[PDB]
């Protein structure tokens, strides 16, 4: 049958208006304009209607060389993207167009990106811990298989490195299809990641692959960043529903999805919120989040990163995003300045699975104490920085000497940051983390110095570091002795 | 050439390189050869070891960097940056012929101290230098010893016992 | 020497939050003024009706 | 010719066009030409096309000369500028108009390379400073930031980065040359002229060019300049040649974009900026990349500059940029005021990616200095004047920070050995203040050849062509180690016996002043 | 030849809108209206076109009793100011009408005010030093010619005796005149400064005077104060180019010039970006400072006082002002209480030219 | 009621899209009438009306332990009591993390039974002294 055709009305940045004479399509319908006029293909989804015979819309690719009276073709459907095993080991754009230059993807069906969330009947919150190998993540804020995870932190705190370390520990040790959505981040990171995966045969092209990559990065206009995570979720939901298989959804990061809608709502004429974000922040974020839910058919263990401008948690976007998460990971910058990486602030962090019913009892009674001690150490930082260590009771400076040990022990080297720290990466098991913190908590190791806990994993490595420190101290004593005798 | 080379991403490259070696040999200014490599990488034709070795031959036979001269042009650093490009950047490793061109250039340049380093660098990699070159190297070293030109003259000049911003030549 | 560092850190946070507050009051006022005018935008509309 | 319409209104830089009776289509992001006078023609950019044919426009040239009744022509073309090797050695308005002193049209606005065209950086970029190439490596592709409060040493680092490359680019082939571009957003026209005369003094202009947009220039032009310098970089990039790019400075670009967005009553955001200011920098900075062998293996480095305030990185623009860049260099007014120049802070700085490209000669040494300073920053902080100590770490640290105090670019060969001496404890007998004159006495002067000790065979500092052997082999090789150690052991024994004993012997106050003039002169020349 | 005519169409405070029937005049153009209707002279500077025949303009004098659709004359150009030896030892407002009562002024020409800053060629990258005559300033804070200089000092610290010495020294040492620009100046301090400039023989009314005075006062609207530093800066540029000599351009607290232009921008309907200053802060300031640069033909120095609101340098007006400065001549009441005069604290002060690359080495 | 801040955020999302004027913190301004219309329906009916009732336990999210924001202040203005949950106490080990000095109830003895009156009348007097002394490190 005929495809409806319309004409442009006005253009403001990525935003466009369209006049469909006979009638208007529904919301979210796609509008293609030929590559003849603009020079390249261009899809434009409708978001709202101004009056009848009219429709305002957002453009995916650039609006350059676009005129006021161009023809606009209606697809008769939403933005459709392919799904299946052909999407494995391939890179895709927001529209499902591939960019890896490998070959034509052998899709069979195409699903839309905009979709209503699952119903309450389908949901199933099952509590199963997720052994990352990371120490603080295991202890304080244990992740939950099938839930959501959040890595909150400013620029230059170590969350993209947390994601690479989680890939190296969990993804390859998963046996389930993964999806990686780059939403307004460095193109360089996506290149390093496609190479790190093409080296480990996870994207083995001539055989079986177990990963998918979507990348609408900062170079793209906000029309793409505002609709990329939807496409990645479509690739994940196909595996969740049809295949009924556990998957992962690594997202880096949703704050640029929020910036995209913020840069859009201004142009659409919507009056903005307090700081300047869109008024539809909670809804636009919820329709993204609530699609990530663990049903009976499958399960989605998402790992989302979030940006915090000016290291400001009162920003409405992260402040809204805390509510949607099962396990928060609040990073800080003052901690990274102290040499610790990962720069976690466990007093701010939280989780849902942290109950005796889900995790074992020792892990819980240990973490509850660990949080408590650091809570006291924070109260004493206001005084020690004023007076000093010597002006405290023996109980207080003990608790300080123990909490400095704990906080230093919370650090560890990752295999990804070997370039930075120059140390081999450790994989701290869950059981040895709790046995170490419980021993450190009951004073089982108090004679050990402070620095032996820095950037290490496992108490055996601590006591070998203490042995090296004592050996070097004695060696400098013999050396100062001989230097004095010869002098 | 049944073997096939690939890129880090796994894309295929074309080893059809002969025409570029011909265009390198015709050049008479050794910077045009680097511009041929620039016209080679663009066409998905990364360099073969024959190509870099031809370039070193071209620098050795070429008279200058360009139709006009340039300040401080050295055939040596130009013949050693491309070797660093071979080893570290691209992964190809040079051969005896490659370093042999460098030792030839140091002989023609009259420098001798750098020559002995090219000798020890050659031998440390298992390369057999040609004694016809190292003999002329030692000959130029004996001459520069006889003429007192083993070092520059401005170093043997005694230093100012008194400290002065001008007397030190700063 | 420590109290002074804490003091300057507080003087910066105070003088920075005072600026962000002033700017925020401007954003709220201009948002109300721009919303009133945008909604109250009046045009001739010299177009056919019959 | 075309005459799409006429200028209805003006608000400073932004303007509004109304259409002609013979209404004709105009595209988006096209350059327009305003018939200011019979011959003078301005240039202006579109930003919105409304329902009634009324058009918004941003003015770029001759804003003071504009009226309402004037005509408006359209090119039907993007915002283009000339570009090529012939453009090198010139200083231009971003729109291609050369400015005086005493064919190939590339697009200003363009999409960045995709993930497949890009590549992890492999080759280094010598800033000439020992602090940077050692601890904070910079590769041809690593778009790295340069922070610091006003009057800290930011504007000079990019210059020194270019001056270091001039000594080399004359020698090496043209393919491995490092061309350069210096975009000056909002800086004073005097500073730009002083920089022009400087770069012409060292003859670095032939491999450089400048894009000028001062505070006197319009704001909409400041918004556009770094896209122009990036276009000039994009051309040499796509042609396989490597290049540098500099922005002085983005913090003054965002103000110019804030002018336009607020003059247009766009809804503001955090700290008065609109909200798309992030996308302003992304379109720019993502064009910096080490292209793939599929596309020529070219390059486009970017060394932006950003002005902090009271050493506060929690500002909006600073973090919008840090969220983009592949690195960070944090300069502090504390150290710049405290004599240390450059004022790098190693704790707050990092090079996320250059370590993959840092030369092995500088890499094995850099790991040692990174360990050393990692220990110095604790051994100096824990005591806080509690109890001094005489230890090799706290000694070598103070001996090394002096070496880091630098004025101009240092050669690679000149850079390494001064650090190699410190890590191996050779430079521990000397005092603090005599470390600089020690260095000048080691690099430009050769005490062994002077004092006749010629036990070494070839390893000497008089040639400077030995750099490209160290660059290939690494000092830790079997053949460069012994000559290096004996050369330094001789130089230290000579310095300690012949010179330093005299320096400790001097007691006349006029002699001490005569000595401090020498030390400050070594501080300058090195 | 004839003169253009327009008619007012609306009035909102000092802001005015003027309709024409022909090609509208340029931007920054002057519009004078006779004194018979309003009762006094009135000038208005065009800023913001609105259509093919409308022009919004800031008023510089009081717009009281201004009727609607009154005749408005186009002068054919922008604001004209006198220049010459007759300028010296006299006081001028923005329009160039003397407020000193000391008879008329016998000027030869009348230059415009908004002269564009020098081209890159006219600049001189060679950074020199101004031999000031004060050993504290000549030594620790070398005032670089063509440069922008800061001065922090309240009362009882000799802030006037310094600038009076600087004028008297530049008058004889470098063979150059000077000019003071009182922007938002307390009207009492204008008298106390002009009477000192008669007591110190800086202004020999019966002889040769050295300094020009330009007083845009607080009682004037901000439409004038924003154009005062451009007036004095034109009086200086004439002595730069034609006479070919060094010049000083003293300025009152630049914060009041920024507050002036900020009120102008707020009146015009433009959104204030930040704390309350205009969005055109750096550009409006730069149009002033970039006209202050050394040249092949001469030089213009700019000493500038600054008021740091609440002692917060992080505020946009100080920090944006600091970015152009080259030196910072701080004054302290402590040393002045110790009898020291000039009351300089050389430690906390600083300069940009402290580099032997620019100056002799032993001085450094 | 779960988070009432979200019931105001939706009201904001609607009014601002409807081109209503914002107010403090981007709200329409009449949100106080929203929460008053909601909460004043909570009441204890007279015996004429069956002596029924309905208690309201609305929950309000807080950011950085402030009670200075607009919504928190408009809600505390209406409600009788408030149960302040301090993260500094939650993270302090004790759960539920109520801070008694900050949390109050404007009913008092008239709510609880005959037995709890005599106890709480002593507990308030106890905590009034313990709060003054518990800041001291126990040395006795
Ligand atoms: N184990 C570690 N050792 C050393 N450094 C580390 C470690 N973990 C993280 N870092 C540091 O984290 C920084 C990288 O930050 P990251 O890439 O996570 O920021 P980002 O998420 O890219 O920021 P944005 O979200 O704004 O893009 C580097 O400075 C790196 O050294
Ligand atoms: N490497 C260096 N060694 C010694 N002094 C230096 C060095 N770099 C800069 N300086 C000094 O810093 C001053 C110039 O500062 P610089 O030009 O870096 O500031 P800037 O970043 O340009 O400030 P703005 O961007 O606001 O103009 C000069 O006095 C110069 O001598
Ligand atoms: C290397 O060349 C440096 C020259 O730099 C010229 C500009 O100098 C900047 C100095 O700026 C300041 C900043 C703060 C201050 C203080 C805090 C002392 C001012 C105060 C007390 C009025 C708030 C004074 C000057
Ligand atoms: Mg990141």
């Amino acid at each position: 049958d005929v495809k409806q055709v319309g004409y442009v009305q006005q253009i403001i940045g990525a935003v466009v208006d369209v006049t469909f004479t006979d009638s208007v399509p529904p919301v979210l319908t796609a509008l293609t304009v030929d590559a003849k006029e603009t020079g390249t293909l261009l899809t434009m989804e409708i978001v709202q209607h101004l009056d009848t015979k009219t429709a305002r819309c957002i453009c995916m690719s650039s609006t350059d060389m676009l005129r006021l009276r161009t023809p606009v073709v209606n697809t008769g459907s939403q933005i459709t993207v392919p799904v299946g095993e052909a999407t494995l080991g391939r890179i895709f754009n927001v529209m499902g167009d591939a960019i890896d230059q490998r070959g034509p993807v052998k899709n069979k069906v195409r699903w839309p990106i905009h979709r209503k969330a699952p119903t309450l009947a389908e949901q199933s919150g099952k509590d199963e811990v997720l052994v990352t190998g990371i120490k603080v993540i295991d202890l304080i804020l244990p992740y939950c298989k099938g839930g959501k995870i959040g890595l909150f932190g400013g620029a230059g705190v170590g969350k993209t490195v947390i994601i690479m370390e989680l890939i190296n520990n969990v993804a390859k040790g998963h046996g389930g299809y993964s999806v990686f959505a780059g939403v307004g981040e460095r193109t360089r990171e996506g290149t390093d990641l496609y190479l790190e995966m093409m080296g480990s045969k996870v994207i083995d092209l001539q055989g079986d692959s177990k990963c998918v990559l979507v990348y609408g990065q900062m170079n793209e206009p906000p029309g793409a960043r505002a609709r990329v995570a939807q496409t990645a979720l479509t690739m994940a939901e196909y595996f969740r529903d049809e295949a009924g298989q556990d998957v992962l959804l690594f997202v880096d990061n949703v704050f640029r999805f929020t910036q995209a809608n913020s840069e859009v709502s201004a142009l659409l004429g919507r009056i903005p919120a307090a700081v300047g974000y869109q008024p539809t922040l909670a809804e636009d974020l919820g329709m993204l989040q609530e699609r990530i839910t663990s049903t009976v058919k499958g399960s989605i263990t998402s790992v989302q990163a979030v940006y915090v401008p000016a290291d400001d948690i009162t920003d409405p976007a992260p402040a809204t995003t805390f509510s949607h998460l099962d396990a928060t990971t609040v990073l800080s910058r003052s901690v990274a300045e102290a040499g610790i990486y990962p720069a976690v602030e466990p007093l701010e962090c939280a989780s849902r699975i942290m109950d005796p019913d889900a995790i074992d009892v020792n892990h819980y009674n240990v973490a509850m104490d660990i949080v408590e001690m650091l809570t006291k150490y924070k109260e004493l930082q206001d005084i020690i920085a004023v007076l000093g260590i010597d002006e405290l009771s023996e109980e207080d400076k003990l608790i300080v000497d123990r909490a400095r040990k704990v906080a230093k022990f919370m650090s560890q080297p990752f295999a990804v940051a070997e370039v930075f720290t120059g140390m081999k990466g450790y994989y701290v098991q869950l059981e040895d983390c709790v046995s170490d913190f419980g021993s450190l908590l009951m004073g089982q190791c108090d004679n050990i110095p402070e620095m032996a806990f820095y950037m290490v994993g496992g108490l055996d490595s601590v006591k070998e570091k203490a042995a090296k420190m004592a050996a070097e101290a004695a060696a400098m004593r013999e050396r100062a002795r001989k230097a004095a005798e010869a002098k | 050439a049944g073997g096939k080379r690939y890129d880090l991403f796994g894309y295929e490259v074309s080893v059809a390189t002969g025409p570029f070696i011909e265009e390198i040999k015709k050049a008479q200014f050794y910077d045009d050869a680097g511009e041929v490599i620039v016209k080679m990488n663009l066409a998905n034709t990364p360099p073969d070891l024959q190509t870099y070795n031809a370039v070193l031959e071209r620098i050795l036979n070429c008279k200058s960097k360009r139709s006009q001269p340039v300040k401080g042009e050295n055939k040596f650093a130009a013949m050693m940056d491309i070797l660093e490009e071979m080893d570290a950047r691209s992964g190809i490793k040079p051969n005896a012929e490659s370093w042999g061109y460098v030792l030839k250039e140091l002989v023609q340049a009259g420098d001798f101290r750098l020559g002995w380093v090219c000798i020890a660098g050659m031998k440390s990699l298992g390369i057999t230098p040609d004694q016809a070159l190292v003999d002329a190297n030692e000959a130029n070293a004996a001459k520069a010893k006889a003429a007192g030109t083993d070092f520059p003259a401005y170093l043997k000049k005694a230093a100012p016992e008194s400290f002065d911003t001008k007397a030190w030549g700063i | 020497g420590n109290i002074t560092g804490l003091m300057q850190l507080a003087d910066y946070t105070y003088n920075k939050t005072r600026k962000e507050l002033i700017t925020a009051e401007l954003l709220e006022i201009i948002g109300t003024m721009t919303a009133m005018h945008a909604g109250k935008k009046v045009g001739l509309k010299k177009t056919e009706f019959w | 010719k075309q005459k799409i319409g006429f200028v209805h209104g003006i608000d400073g830089t932004i303007a509004t066009i109304a259409p002609a009776a013979s209404k004709v289509t105009v595209p988006y992001n096209t350059v327009l030409e305003i018939a200011v006078s019979a011959t003078n023609i301005a240039n202006a950019l579109v930003f919105n096309l409304e329902k009634d044919g009324s058009i918004g426009v941003i003015l770029l040239d001759n804003i003071s000369e504009v009226r309402s009744g004037q005509d408006v022509y359209a090119t039907g073309s993007l915002l283009k500028i000339p570009v090529g090797f012939h453009m090198l050695g010139k200083i231009i308005n971003p729109l291609g108009k050369e400015i005086p002193t005493g064919t190939k049209l590339g697009l200003v606005e363009e999409m960045a390379p995709n993930i497949v065209s890009r590549q992890p950086v492999n080759y280094n970029l010598l800033t000439g400073y020992k602090v940077i190439d050692t601890l904070i490596p910079v590769g041809r592709g690593q778009r790295e930031l340069i922070l610091g409060d006003r009057q800290t040493g930011k504007t000079s680092i990019a210059l020194s980065t270019i001056l270091n490359q001039t000594k080399v680019n004359n020698e090496i082939l043209s393919k491995n040359n490092v061309l350069s571009v210096y975009v000056s957003i909002g800086q004073r026209c005097s500073n730009v002229a002083r920089i022009h005369r400087l770069l012409t003094e060292y003859d670095a202009m032939k491999y450089c060019t400048i894009v000028a947009a001062t505070a006197a220039d319009p704001a909409g032009l400041q918004y556009l300049a770094p896209y122009a310098g990036t276009t000039l970089g994009e051309e040499f990039r796509n042609s396989g040649r490597h290049i540098l790019l500099v922005y002085d400075d983005l913090s003054k670009q965002a103000v110019s974009y804030r002018q336009i967005s607020l003059l247009l009553r766009r809804p503001p955001g955090r700290e008065a900026y609109p909200g798309d200011v992030f996308y302003l920098h992304s379109r720019l900075l993502e064009r910096s990349a080490m292209m793939s062998p599929q596309k020529g293996s070219g390059s486009l480095t970017s060394l932006p500059i950003v002005e902090t305030l009271s050493n506060d990185v929690t500002a909006y623009i600073v973090t919008n940029v840090i969220s983009i860049t592949d690195g960070q260099i944090y300069l502090d007014a504390k150290l710049f005021t405290g004599g240390q120049r450059p004022a790098v802070n190693i704790g707050l700085s990092v090079s996320r990616v250059g370590s993959s490209a840092q030369n092995k000669a500088m890499k094995k040494v850099g790991g040692a200095l990174k360990m050393l300073m990692g220990e110095y920053r604790k051994m100096a902080g824990e005591q806080t004047s509690g109890s001094q100590n005489v230890s090799p770490v706290m000694i070598r640290g103070a001996r090394c920070l002096q070496l880091f105090n630098q004025k101009g670019p240092s050669y690679f060969m000149d850079a390494i050995v001064a650090l190699y001496a410190v890590t191996n404890g050779y430079m521990d007998d000397v005092k603090l203040q005599y470390s600089k004159f020690y260095e000048f006495l080691l690099l430009n002067k050769d005490l062994p050849v002077l004092y006749g000790q010629v036990n070494n065979k070839y390893f000497y500092m008089y040639n400077k062509n030995l750099n490209y052997f160290i660059r290939y082999f690494g000092l830790n090789h079997e053949i460069l180690e012994p000559e290096l150690k004996k050369y330094i052991e001789i130089h230290t024994n000579l310095f300690l016996d012949n010179y330093q004993s005299r320096m400790n012997e001097l007691k006349s106050d006029e002699d001490l002043v005569q000595l401090k003039n020498l030390l400050y002169a070594c501080k300058r020349t090195v």
